[PDB]
RNA sequence: GGGGACCGUCCCCCGACCGGCGACCGGCCGCCGCCGGGCGCAUUUCCACCGCGGCGG
RNA sequence: UUGAAAAGAACUUUGAAGAGAGAGUUCAAGAGGGCGCCGCCCGGAGGAUUCAACCCGGCGGCGGGUCCGGCCGUGUCGGCGGCCCGGCGGAUCUUUCCCGC
RNA sequence: CAAGUCCUUCUGAUCGAGGCCCAGCCCGUGGACGGUGUGAGGCCGGU
RNA sequence: AACGCAGCUAGCUGCGAGAAUUAAUGUGAAUUGCAGGACACAUUGAUCAUCGACACUU
């Protein structure tokens, strides 16, 4: 149960500020959920996707064991695009299809300076618990 | 017997009925010498046989 | 009070079925599963019950305690039953009839044990 | 004739420590008494509804007579539009106001006479110890002992 | 304005009196019933089938 | 208000086209772009944890003057426990013991 | 800033259905809500 | 209130000749219909948000 009277439980205006929301917002909601092999040595479980991740599926009609790497993060349409993850057009072209990165699991991050300062911050919160 | 002590004014309601316990007060002997025999017997409508014919 | 409580579940309770122009009671040891007076397993001090055993073989005969009224953990005694069909008839009305524990469901026990009995033999095609 | 009850430990077992039944317990218990205070209680959290009260009225319209071989509800007034010369104003016309709009003055809450309202709590808490009217709520209590149930105040410290 | 006494009430011990173990509980003997295990293994008991079988529905 | 996702129908064929016929996508085009005969008895042929009565153990129901405690409803006993052994009230008395004039 | 995308099974996809030594999968001061290819405390934002 | 401002732009929206935005701060790899432009991401920066500096045609 929610106590917080300034925090809104409506299904409207959930669903509305959801739909309608910035892209830098949107990129929190872009989160997935890192592996096992991650989550022990970062200690940390979600973490933003980002344009060159090593990305599993694990839900869906790709859902399957390889694994492949973001080529495009499209935060309007909450999706993102893996390179196996093609479906062949009628007149004879490739086009990728969007999963929702809810659906994936991470197994290589894109190590950046950012990004290694991001880890260790969440890190070093759990230690605190 | 003793009224609430955090309420100021208050007193346990009361009982219509002491023994609510139909079957304890009915089949008992003060009551059942005191009633008439039933009448289990079921009398029907009778078919009016017609004289003078039968 | 058995009549005080019956007042109180007669047309309100969770195991009334109303339907079909017909009534229905699924207390657990409610012999005829009827909403009665009589046939209430819930309400009176002594109550008998009978259901099928644990696995397909014999019935399960459960009658209530005197004492635990209020203590539903041991309130209810169970014995098993797994002789012969004619056998557990004569098993059961002895408890009924030799011990007076009330005895006007002896009739009715014998013909829900006589029930349980025909589901678990096998069925023919 | 209030029987002695037994408190359990925070394992399930008697702890030896038996209390009194209260008196409340042996209260008459009046489920018509119980019905009357739940239902006018529970009506003073509800919030009030309405319509607007300008619903349906910002149309300027008038009844265009009785010479033409229409019904004399008011019309809009002007034309060039869909909504010129349609009915309004009258609770079966399509986007007219609705008969006897609902105020917010409607009397939404209800008050209980303090003695009355008290009853019925001695009359909860009596059928409350009985184990038939317990079962008879789906509360599948058939292995707990001592159907009023009370436990020692090292649980109040969880 | 204190504190006491008295009165009325409950809350307590402590006895003694009657009534009742009540639907507030246990221990003991009695009677009855059931269950489990022994003995009882055969004119008993039980199960299943058959007969264009007899009785009541 | 298509569809989870355009995956929005490649290609072949008739028509000048609009329109079709095949084919294809989709779980779905029936979503194609303003698209959601049974109880007892008789006889026979059979099989089997088997019957009753006894012995042991367990569990119930009923009864026992009160068998024993523990009790319950009482009236009744010392005034027995009281407001620093330890309640609540009184439009009852007072300090002829106390904190105001 | 907590914990299942564990196993078997339904499906087009499932958040669905069963199971989860210890009387009981894991967290629970968190079982509000929303999103995610049904219906999700434990996938994600949050709480 | 009018008129203008987008690479492809009518409406809606935002903006004011610095005209679908400048600066600064936070955030941290996109925007997206197409193309182009980007993008050491600290020898410091796309987008978004915030917004205190600047600017703001009749």
């Amino acid at each position: 149960m929610k106590f917080n009277p300034f925090v809104t439980s409506d299904r409207s205006k959930n669903r509305k500020r959801h739909f309608n929301a910035p892209s830098h917002i949107r990129r929190k909601i872009m989160s997935s959920p890192l592996s096992k092999e991650l989550r022990q040595k970062y200690n940390v479980r979600s973490m933003p996707i980002r344009k060159d991740d090593e990305v599993q599926v694990v839900r869906g009609h790709y859902k399957g064991q390889q694994i492949g790497k973001v080529v495009q993060v499209y935060r309007k349409k909450y999706v993102i695009y893996i390179e196996r993850v093609q479906r062949e057009k009628a007149n004879g072209t490739t086009v990728h299809v969007g999963i929702h990165p809810s659906k994936v699991v991470i197994t290589r991050l894109k190590l950046d300076k950012d990004r290694k300062k991001i880890l260790e911050r969440k890190a070093k919160s759990r230690q605190v618990g | 017997r003793k009224a609430a002590s955090l309420k100021s004014n208050y007193n346990l309601p009361m009982h219509k009925m002491i023994n609510t316990d139909l079957s304890r007060i009915l089949k008992s002997p003060e009551i059942q010498r005191a009633l008439r025999a039933p009448r289990k017997k079921i009398h029907r409508r009778v078919l009016k046989k017609n004289p003078l014919k039968n | 009070s058995a009549h005080l409580q019956w007042m109180v579940v007669r047309n309100c309770s969770s195991f009334l079925i109303k339907r079909n122009k017909q009534t229905y009671s699924t207390e657990p040891n409610n012999l005829k599963a009827r909403n009665s007076f009589r046939y209430n397993g819930l309400i009176h001090r002594k109550t008998v019950g009978v259901e099928p055993a644990a696995d397909g073989k014999g019935v399960v005969v459960v009658i209530k305690r005197r004492s635990g009224q209020r203590k539903p953990a041991t309130s209810y005694v169970r014995t098993t039953i797994n002789k012969n069909a004619r056998a557990t008839l004569s098993s059961i009305r002895h408890m009924i009839r030799k011990n007076k524990y009330r005895p006007d469901l002896r009739m009715a026990a014998i013909r829900r044990a006589s029930a349980i009995l025909r589901s678990q033999k096998p069925v023919m095609v | 004739a209030r029987p002695l009850i037994s408190v359990y430990s925070e394992k399930g077992e008697s702890s030896g420590k038996n209390v009194t039944l209260p008196a409340v317990f042996k209260a008459p218990i009046r489920p018509d008494i119980v019905n009357f205070v739940h239902t006018n209680l529970r009506k003073n959290n509800r919030q009030p509804y309405a319509v607007s009260e300008l619903a349906g009225h910002q149309t300027s319209a008038e009844s265009w007579g009785t010479g033409r071989a229409v019904a004399r509800i008011p019309r809009v007034r002007g034309g060039g539009t869909h909504r010129s010369g349609q009915g309004a104003f009258g609770n079966m016309c399509r986007g007219g106001r609705m008969f006897a709009p609902t105020k917010t003055w409607r009397r939404w809450h209800r008050r209980v006479n303090t003695t009355q309202k008290r009853y019925a709590i001695c009359s909860a808490l009596a059928a409350s110890a009985l184990p038939a009217l317990v079962m008879s709520k789906g509360h599948r209590i058939e292995e707990v002992p001592e159907l009023p149930l009370v436990v020692e105040d090292k649980v109040e410290g969880y």
